[PDB]
């Protein structure tokens, strides 16, 4: 269903954005450390 | 980690590990998941339009644009990869599945980017593509990483997708495989990896035979236990091997 691929698909990118900050903020902590 | 191998829509079972793994991870799991979920009020992503090569653009233009759409469907940092990719699959099959990359639109990591990076450069006769492969060592653990290669008017260059902006896409600007090779050596050191394995294909045929697959190591050095003038002596070998000879798939 189209619906349920749209849904996912925002959930998805919202999701990414959220692990991505992630990712980067504890890189940044790595490398003070 | 985790792969789809469930299709889109995104089965239950793969949809609820992916998120018992992000939840997990985040410092804040349970109330991170807990807002995206069902949450009413989530924004539409825009689907990038795929880019085309057109005789009015210059090659590195359209690279750069190809470059452009991966970093748009963006690296994947969910743990959940979307896209099941069979290194050893033929080359049709893998194309099928970079068409529905560009249907689906979703984030990616490096090996499904090194596939649409295929798919979307097989029109054109002027650019050569192989992969590059890393075996890398961190605090303990052996990391692997793949980009495409790129040859195109006597110069190298890089297509890919990485968690770090140095590794991935190099420019059109190397004059030997070694160059370019070396500076990802160099930054990956930014990252305190080593490099203990390179690995490089064979040119992927832009009009393969009907089962031919991709050959990921033709050539693999040691690099952690060679010298630099060793490295580069056995890359421009090969690399000219390449340019040259038609070189027997060693897979």
């Amino acid at each position: 269903q189209q619906e349920l691929k749209q849904r996912q698909r925002a959930e998805i990118y919202a999701l990414n954005r959220v692990m991505t900050e992630l990712e980067q903020q504890q890189f940044d902590e790595f490398c003070k450390q | 980690f985790h792969v789809n191998k469930s299709g889109f829509p995104i089965d239950s079972h793969t949809w609820e590990r992916m998120w018992l793994h992000v939840a997990k991870v985040h410092p804040r799991g349970g109330e991170m998941v807990g807002a995206i979920r069902n949450a009413a009020f989530l924004a539409k992503p825009s689907i990038p339009q795929v880019p085309n090569y057109r005789l009015s653009m210059t090659i590195p233009d359209w690279l750069q644009a190809i470059q452009n759409y991966m970093k748009t469907l963006q690296y994947n940092h969910t743990g959940t990869q979307f896209f099941e990719i069979r290194k050893m699959r033929p080359l049709s099959g893998l194309m099928e599945t970079a068409k529905e990359m560009t249907r689906e639109s979703l984030p990616i990591k490096c090996l499904e980017a090194v596939i649409l990076g295929i798919y979307l450069t097989n029109g054109q006769p002027s650019i050569e593509r192989f992969p590059i492969s890393f075996k890398t060592y961190f605090s303990g653990n052996y990391f692997h990483h793949v980009v495409l290669g790129i040859y195109c008017n006597g110069y190298y260059g890089s297509l890919g997708m990485s968690r770090r902006a140095e590794l991935m896409d190099k420019p059109l600007t190397f004059r030997t495989l070694s160059d370019l090779v070396f500076d990802f050596e160099d930054s990956y050191k930014k990252y305190l990896h080593t490099v203990k394995k390179v690995k490089i294909g064979l040119y992927v045929p832009h009009e393969p035979h009907s089962f031919q697959p991709i050959e990921w190591k033709q050539l693999v050095l040691n690099v952690s236990k060679m010298l630099r003038a060793d490295i580069r002596k056995e890359l421009e070998k090969y690399a000219r091997d390449m340019r040259m000879k038609i070189l027997k798939p060693a897979s």
